[PDB]
């Protein structure tokens, strides 16, 4: 009943400086942290993450 | 319903109770059986075969290896009591009854007409078996030869949506339409054909006996004649309909 | 047109055969275009995407077009995929006009479709099965091959063709040993598969009445007479003056 | 990009508009390529100029 909330959003762009902007389904644009689960190499702007 | 602060599924389902089509289901249950309307006596038996009898005993159909009928398509003179014949079966079977005026569909908002009829059909499957009465097919039956540039495609879209729901890809849902027209010349070759409307029925003008039947029902709501002779009455009303 | 691309790809390789990118079906209704689409769906088991051409175009501007893109981008992930488009009658306007809501906005959702099936953005492996009643209210882009490379005409089933339809429905029913399907298909000349279903159900209504499981020859001919009579009339007239 | 915890500009951003499938999609790759100038050949000559 307690399954944690993980927000879903779609990538606005991929930054050259090794970061990514991603838009939450809340609304507010965020710059996220990369990770080794899903890289910026499986992703493109519009990718649902 | 989601338990907030983790916002995960905790409770199925409060969905959805949508009055837009939910509210056009049952008509407070019909008080009309086929013993409160006559005159179209011969037609009535045909209709009981196509709709009521599967429900009464399915096994008679399973037994002959046949698909049961998809209901009846009525044409005839306006006002003969096609509505009241739909009502008579619905009541008797003790199944779900969805009465839609079918001309109130077709919005001037594009494909909204189609959307709406998609919901009424879906609604039928969820509460299957359900008998649907689709009245008036003179404002939802399209014309393939142009006559209104904005009109033809719009009525067509709505029309082919409901056909799609009827047996296009999707199950019947044990509908059992039950749908009244008065013109068979305004229908498209797509809907005209059976397997969507298995037994195409001619509803004619009431016979000599039929005037008499209808008459006895209505004079029992009145104070009735004191110099009874119904042979006289029948003669005059020849050339008219059940509503008259 | 879809079996060989999945099951025989070495053929494609060896000979050098460009792949097919769709099949267009047209022909009078009730004949079993929908039955063929299901059968393919069941029996090649790969991603069977069923959509409907009246479902495109909703009450907001350009919603119908939005919806087409969603479908193509999902089809591209799911390839091999067959998109089965049911109904092409209301979605296409052979004629063009401007500033009409049934004849300009039905054209802005047509233009997104022409245009993802094949086009600049591929495909996937679709193999898009379109089916319609009439091509005479169907835009020519679809009509032309290139994409929808096999232009499959469908007629009303043949003399022999109709005898087989009868026999499928009878395979599920029963029969008597006086029954002759050929005589019945004759009468029912120029009739689609759907009509035949109604004959066999209606004949079944006579058998029921008389309390029998099997359908006999008499019951069928009785059903051809019954169904037809109630659809168009016979009485009228002799002179007077025409005698 | 503002510091999330309390606000202040911490990153200029090289500045974007939301490219998605717009300018991001560069495709001109095979089958259709420049090895396949099928035509209608004169038409392509006009475009080249
Ligand atoms: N060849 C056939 N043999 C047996 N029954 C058939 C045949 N064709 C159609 N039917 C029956 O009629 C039903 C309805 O027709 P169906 O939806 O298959 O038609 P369609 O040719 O795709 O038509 P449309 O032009 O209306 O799009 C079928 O699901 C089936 O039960
Ligand atoms: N056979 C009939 N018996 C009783 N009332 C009738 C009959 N036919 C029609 N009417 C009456 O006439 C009116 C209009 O006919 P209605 O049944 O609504 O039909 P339809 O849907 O065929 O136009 C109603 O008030 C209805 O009660
Ligand atoms: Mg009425
Ligand atoms: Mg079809």
């Amino acid at each position: 009943l307690r399954s944690p909330p993980l927000l879903v959003g779609v990538v606005s762009d991929i930054l050259e400086d090794g970061r990514v902007v991603v838009k939450s389904s809340t609304g507010p644009k965020f710059v996220v942290n990369t990770s080794q689960y899903i890289n910026e190499e499986e992703l493109k702007p519009g990718a649902r993450v | 319903a989601l338990n907030q602060q983790t916002l995960a599924i905790v409770n199925v389902l409060p969905t959805s109770k949508d009055p837009m089509v939910y509210g056009f289901e049952v008509e407070e249950k019909p008080e009309v059986s086929y013993e409160d309307i006559g005159g179209l006596d011969v037609q009535i038996e045909e209709i009981r075969e196509a709709v009521e009898l599967p429900l009464l005993k399915p096994e008679l159909f399973a037994e002959v290896g046949i698909e049961p009928p998809k209901g009846v398509l009525l044409y005839g003179p306006p006002g003969t009591g096609k509505t009241l014949l739909a009502k008579a079966v619905a009541n008797q079977t003790r199944a779900t009854f969805i009465r839609v005026v079918g001309s109130e569909f077709v919005q001037k908002y594009i494909g909204e007409g189609a959307r709406l009829v998609r919901e009424v059909f879906q609604l039928a499957k969820e509460k299957a078996p359900s008998i649907i009465f689709i009245d008036e097919l003179d404002a939802i039956a399209a014309r393939r030869t142009n006559s209104d540039t904005s009109g033809d495609r719009e009525v067509q879209r709505t029309m082919m949506q409901l056909l799609a729901e009827l047996d296009g890809f999707d199950p019947r849902g044990d509908v059992k339409v039950i749908g009244a027209t008065n013109r068979i010349d305004i229908l498209d070759p797509a809907i005209l054909r059976p397997g969507r409307f298995d037994r195409i029925i001619e509803v004619p003008l009431p016979t000599f006996e039929g005037r008499i039947q209808i008459f006895k029902i209505h004079t029992r709501k009145m104070k009735l004649a004191e110099d009874v002779d119904f042979k006289e009455l029948a003669r005059i009303t020849e050339g008219a309909s059940g509503a008259d | 047109a879809v079996e060989l691309p999945l099951l025989k790809p070495e053929l494609f390789a060896e000979v050098g055969i460009e792949p097919p990118k769709g099949v267009l079906l047209y022909g009078p209704p009730g004949t079993g275009k929908t039955l063929l689409a299901k059968a393919v769906a069941n029996q090649t088991r790969a991603t069977f995407i069923r959509v409907v051409g009246s479902e495109f175009v909703q009450k907001y501007i350009g919603e119908g077009a939005r919806l087409v893109r969603e479908v193509f981008q999902l089809a591209k992930e799911k390839a091999p995929s067959i998109i089965f488009i049911d109904e092409l009658d209301a979605i296409a306007a052979r004629r063009t006009n401007s500033d009409t809501s049934g004849d300009r906005e039905v054209q802005r959702t047509m233009m997104q479709l022409l245009a993802e099936l094949d086009g600049f953005d591929p495909r996937g492996d679709v193999k898009v099965i379109g089916a319609t009643n009439r091509i005479d209210i169907l835009d020519p882009a679809i009509l032309r091959p290139g994409r929808f490379d096999r232009i499959i005409e469908v007629p009303l089933p043949t003399f022999e063709g109709r005898i087989q339809i009868f026999k499928i429905h009878t395979r599920k029913m029963k029969l008597a040993e006086d029954v002759d399907f050929k005589e019945l298909a004759r009468i029912t000349e120029g009739a689609s598969g759907a009509d035949i279903k109604a004959i066999c159900t209606e004949a079944g209504m006579f058998a029921i009445r008389e309390e029998r499981a099997k359908v006999t020859m008499l019951d069928f001919t009785k059903a051809i007479e019954k169904v037809l009579k109630k659809t168009t009339p016979i009485p009228d007239l002799k002179g007077v003056m025409f005698v």
